[PDB]
């Protein structure tokens, strides 16, 4: 049980680094939609002026 | 003298040790699921990106 806890000390580890590098974990995959959300005018409307 | 006193101490760390072993049993599935739950944010999120 003792050699276990380590090997489930490193498997938990993994999981919670993992899930503390993407913001610790998710915000790699949102932050950005902030991008998704302005480029809708960034894009758009840079050409809905011309338009 | 020595034994009755170090059979004791094993006890206790055999003790310990079950609480431990017990403890980080849950996390690993724990953070398991919930990294499996950002990911599924990200599995659903496929629309974004």
């Amino acid at each position: 049980y003792h050699a276990h806890n380590k090997n489930r000390k490193q498997e938990i580890d993994r999981y919670l680094r993992t899930i503390s590098s993407k913001k610790a974990k998710i915000d790699l995959m949102k932050l950005k939609i902030l991008q998704h959300c302005k480029e809708f005018n960034a894009r758009n409307s840079a050409l809905k002026k011309e338009k | 003298a020595l034994y009755q006193l170090i059979t004791e101490k094993l006890d206790y760390s055999l003790k310990v040790l079950q609480e431990k072993f017990h403890e980080n049993n849950s996390m690993c599935d724990e953070l398991k699921r919930k990294e499996n739950n950002f990911k599924n944010r990200l599995k659903q999120l496929t629309k974004d990106y």
